[PDB]
C-alpha cells in the first residue's frame, strides 16, 4: 500500500532502482521522482533505516 | 549490468525464460537409490511416468 | 445519584486496570427504561429537530442559497445525476421534471413576491411579516433528504461561524485595548447595531478610562466596515440572528441530551448482543466500541410513527456493524469483503457436505453444485489462509524459536562480487587494449563509465552525424572481438 506499514514510498523501496509503480524499470531513468507512487530510486538496504 | 548485455551482444546466447531450479543434493552425500515415489494429481495429468 | 455504591465498590477495589469491568462498572448508574418511555423521549427529539428546523427556516437566504444551487443543476442542459437524488423528495403529512416545474412555479411566484416588497414602508413591517410567515409555511411544506440538509445546515454554520467571528474579534479588540465594561457595552450593541452613533456616544462620555482610544480608532471603525459589508449583503439585524441562533442551539441540545439518556440506557442492549458475537475473530473491546458506533447509527436513524420496538430495528444496524468490523481486517493483510462473504459461504456448504457425505469436502462437487468454474475455487481455497507468528515454540527448551532456517535473498553471494569486480577490470583492459576511440565509442553506447545510455540519435548529434558509419564501428568491433585470443580470459565468463 501507499500508505502503509510495508510501504516503498516512505519505509524505503523494496528493490534497488525500481518503483512501487512498476513502470520506472530499465536503468536509464535516474534521480527522478515519481508521479504515482512517489518512490525515489536509491539503492538497496535503505529500506532497514527509514 | 552493461557489461553482461555487452557479453550477450558479442558471444550471443539467447538466454530464455527457463531458470535451472532442479533437485541437487547440498555437499551430496553419495549412494544408491532406492526407489521413487511419484504422487499423482486429480486435476493434472500424470504424464507418463508412473 | 448512584455514587455513593461505588465509593463502597471502589473501596474494594485493589486499582482494577481492566476496562471491562470497569465499562461494566460505570454503565450500571442508569437503569432500564419502559416501554412506553421512549414516547416523551422520541417527542423531545421530535421538538427539537422542528425547532432547528424553523430556525433554519427563518432565515430568509436559505431559499436564495436553494435556488442557487438549483440553476447550478438546471445549468447544463441534461443532468439525471445522483446530487439531484439527494434534493426534496416531500413527505406527506421516482422524481420528474414536470412536477418539479409544477411545485417550483408557485415557489418562484412567491419568492418574486416576497423579493421586491422588502423595501415597503419598512424592513420589519408587520404586512411583510405576514408575508415572510407565509414564505415560511410554504418553505416548511418541502423538506429535504438529510444530505443537502445538512449540507444547508454546514453552510449557515459556517455563515454563522464568519458573523460571530468578526463580532468575537471586535469584542476582544475592545477588551484588550480599552478595557470596557459589559454594562456601557451591551445596551449600545443591543439598540444601535447599524452606525456610529454609540461611538460617539462613548467619545461624548467623559471616562477618563476611555482616553487610549485615539491609537486604536483605525481599527475600531474599520472592523465595523465588514459588518456593515455583512449588513448590505444579507439585510438581517444581528438580535434576530442572535434569537434564531439561540432556538437553534436549544433544538440542538434537547436532541444531544435525548441522546444521551438513549445511550446511557441502551449501552446494556449493546453488551447482551455483542457478547455473543465473540467467535475470536478480534479481542471483543472493538467489537464493543463498534456496537456503540451502530447504536449512534440506529438511533439516528430511529421512526415513531411505525410502532415497532426499537430493538429489532437497530439489531440489523449492530449486525452490520459487528460484521463491517470483523470483515474490515480479519488478519495481518487486507482482505475484501465480498471474498470473506465467498470464503464463508464455501466454508458452510463444505461442512454441510462433509456432515451429509462423511469424507473431505472435494471441490468437483461444489463447483457442480455452485456453477462455478474449478480454477476459482482453487483460487479462492488457495488465498485463504492465516500466516504465521514470529516466535513459533517448537521445542520444550527456551533455545529453539524462530530466526533461524529463514533466509534472506536480497544479500547475494561475494563470489558473484568478485566476479563481477575481476569482469570490470577485464573490460577495462579489453577497451584499453583496443584504440581509444573505439574504447569511447563502446564506453558511451551501451552504458559502461556513463549514468545512462545514449540513443543512436544521441550520438549522432554528439560525435558526428552520420549514424550508418557507427553501425560499421559497432560490426568491425564485433568482428575484432570475436576472436579468442582477446578473449580467452572472457570464455570463463561465459558461463555466468
Amino acid at each position: 500500500e501507499r500508505d502503509g506499514l510495508f510501504c516503498a514510498r516512505i519505509f524505503g523501496p523494496v528493490k534497488d532502482y525500481e518503483c512501487l509503480c512498476g513502470k520506472y524499470k530499465r536503468l536509464k531513468h535516474r534521480g527522478v521522482i515519481c508521479e504515482k507512487c512517489g518512490v525515489e530510486v536509491t539503492q538497496t538496504k535503505v529500506r532497514r533505516e527509514r | 549490468t552493461p557489461e553482461e548485455k555487452l557479453l550477450r551482444a558479442i558471444f550471443g546466447e539467447k538466454a530464455s525464460d527457463v531458470k535451472d531450479s532442479s533437485l541437487r543434493v547440498p555437499n551430496g552425500v553419495s549412494g544408491t537409490v532406492i526407489d521413487v515415489q511419484v504422487f499423482t494429481r486429480d486435476g493434472v495429468e500424470k504424464d507418463k511416468r508412473a | 445519584a448512584a455514587a455513593q455504591v461505588l465509593s463502597s465498590v471502589e473501596s474494594e477495589i485493589g486499582r482494577t486496570t481492566d476496562p471491562v469491568r470497569m465499562y461494566m462498572r460505570e454503565m450500571g448508574t442508569v437503569e432500564l427504561l419502559t416501554r412506553e418511555g421512549e414516547i416523551d423521549i422520541a417527542k423531545r427529539i421530535e421538538d427539537g429537530i422542528n425547532q432547528v428546523q424553523c430556525s433554519v427556516a427563518e432565515y430568509p437566504e436559505a431559499i436564495t442559497y436553494l435556488l442557487e444551487q438549483y440553476d447550478r443543476v438546471e445549468a447544463e442542459e441534461a443532468r439525471l445525476s445522483d446530487l439531484i437524488t439527494g434534493f426534496v423528495d416531500p413527505n406527506a403529512e421516482s422524481i420528474d421534471p414536470e412536477l418539479a416545474r409544477e411545485k417550483f412555479a408557485e415557489l418562484r411566484a412567491q419568492y418574486v413576491v416576497t423579493r421586491d416588497t422588502i423595501k415597503a414602508k419598512g424592513r420589519s413591517h408587520a404586512t411583510a411579516q405576514e408575508e415572510i410567515l407565509k414564505l415560511s409555511e410554504v418553505f416548511k411544506q418541502f423538506r429535504l433528504v438529510p444530505k443537502q440538509f445538512d449540507y444547508l445546515v454546514n453552510s449557515m454554520r459556517v455563515m454563522m461561524d464568519r458573523v460571530r467571528t468578526q463580532e468575537r474579534l471586535i469584542m476582544k479588540l475592545c477588551v484588550e485595548q480599552c478595557k470596557m465594561p459589559k454594562k456601557n457595552f451591551i445596551t449600545l450593541f443591543t439598540g444601535n447595531e447599524t452606525s456610529d452613533t454609540w461611538f460617539n456616544a462613548a467619545i461624548a462620555m467623559n471616562k477618563p478610562w476611555s482616553e487610549k482610544l485615539h491609537d486604536v480608532s483605525e481599527e475600531v471603525h474599520r472592523a465595523l466596515q465588514k459588518l456593515q459589508q455583512i449588513e448590505e449583503e444579507t439585510g438581517l439585524t444581528i438580535e434576530q440572528v442572535k434569537d434564531i441562533n439561540r432556538r437553534m442551539s436549544i433544538g440542538e441540545a434537547k436532541a444531544r441530551r435525548a441522546k444521551k439518556e438513549m445511550v446511557e440506557a441502551n449501552l446494556r442492549l449493546v453488551i447482551s448482543i455483542a457478547k455473543k458475537y465473540t467467535n475470536r475473530g478480534l479481542q471483543f473491546l472493538d467489537l464493543i466500541q463498534e456496537g456503540n458506533i451502530g447504536l449512534m447509527k440506529a438511533v439516528d436513524k430511529f421512526e415513531y410513527r411505525r410502532g415497532y420496538k426499537f430493538s429489532t430495528y437497530a439489531t440489523w444496524w449492530i449486525r452490520q456493524a459487528i460484521t463491517r468490523s470483523i470483515a474490515d481486517q480479519a488478519r495481518t493483510i487486507r482482505i475484501p469483503v465480498h471474498m470473506i462473504e465467498t470464503i464463508n459461504k464455501l466454508n458452510r456448504i463444505s461442512r454441510q457436505m462433509l456432515q451429509e457425505m462423511g469424507r473431505e469436502p472435494t471441490p468437483e462437487e461444489l463447483a457442480e453444485r455452485m456453477l462455478m468454474p474449478e480454477d476459482k475455487i482453487r483460487k479462492v481455497l488457495k488465498i485463504a489462509k492465516e500466516p504465521i507468528s514470529m516466535e513459533t515454540p517448537i521445542g520444550d527448551d527456551e533455545d529453539s524459536h524462530l530466526g533461524d532456517f529463514i533466509e534472506d535473498t536480497t544479500l547475494e553471494l561475494p563470489l558473484d562480487s568478485a566476479t563481477t569486480e575481476s569482469l570490470r577490470a577485464a573490460t577495462h583492459d579489453v577497451l584499453a587494449g583496443l584504440t581509444a576511440r573505439e574504447a569511447k565509442v563502446l564506453r558511451m553506447r551501451f552504458g559502461i563509465d556513463m549514468n545512462t545510455d545514449y540513443t543512436l540519435e544521441e550520438v549522432g548529434k554528439q560525435f558526428d552525424v552520420t549514424r550508418e558509419r557507427i553501425r560499421q564501428i559497432e560490426a568491425k568491433a564485433l568482428r575484432k572481438l570475436r576472436h579468442p585470443s582477446r578473449s580467452e580470459v572472457l570464455r570463463s565468463f561465459l558461463d555466468d
